[PDB]
């Protein structure tokens, strides 16, 4: 509806700052059942 | 009514309400209000007197 | 204190966001203890 409007990423904060924890969380899920 | 009756059409707005949103202009919040209306009535009504 | 309160709840901002990762937690788990 508005014109003018660019195409852009937005970098939203609260994910990467969890998923600096979620990829040791999803290592530590998926590799208690490998050995 | 408020202040709306000086701008254009007046809209209704309940008085104990209105208050807290003439502290909101001052710099103190509207917490203060409710937590203290006994005591803001009686000075008010001391005040008059 | 407040007088005229109104009993409601709130949809708080913070959960879904999270919420959302606690459906896929709760999932994670699900295989976690399975064996
Ligand atoms: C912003 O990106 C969207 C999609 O990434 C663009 O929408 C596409 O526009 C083309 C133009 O003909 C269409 O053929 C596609 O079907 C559209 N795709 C979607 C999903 O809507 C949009 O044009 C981009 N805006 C700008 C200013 O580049
Ligand atoms: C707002 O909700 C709270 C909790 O849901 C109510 O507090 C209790 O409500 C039950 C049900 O009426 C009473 O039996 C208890 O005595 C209440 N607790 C206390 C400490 O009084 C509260 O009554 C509700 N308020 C309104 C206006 O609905």
């Amino acid at each position: 509806v508005v014109i003018g409007i660019v195409n852009n990423t937005v970098y939203d904060p609260l994910q990467p700052e969890l998923d600096s924890f979620k990829e040791e969380l999803d290592k530590y899920f998926k590799n208690h059942t490998s050995p | 009514s408020g202040w709306t009756f000086g701008a254009g059409p007046a809209l209704q707005i309940p008085f104990p309400m209105q208050m807290a949103y003439r502290f909101n202009g001052i710099g103190v919040t509207q917490n203060v209000l409710y937590e203290n209306q006994k005591l803001i009535a009686n000075q008010f009504n001391s005040a008059i007197g």
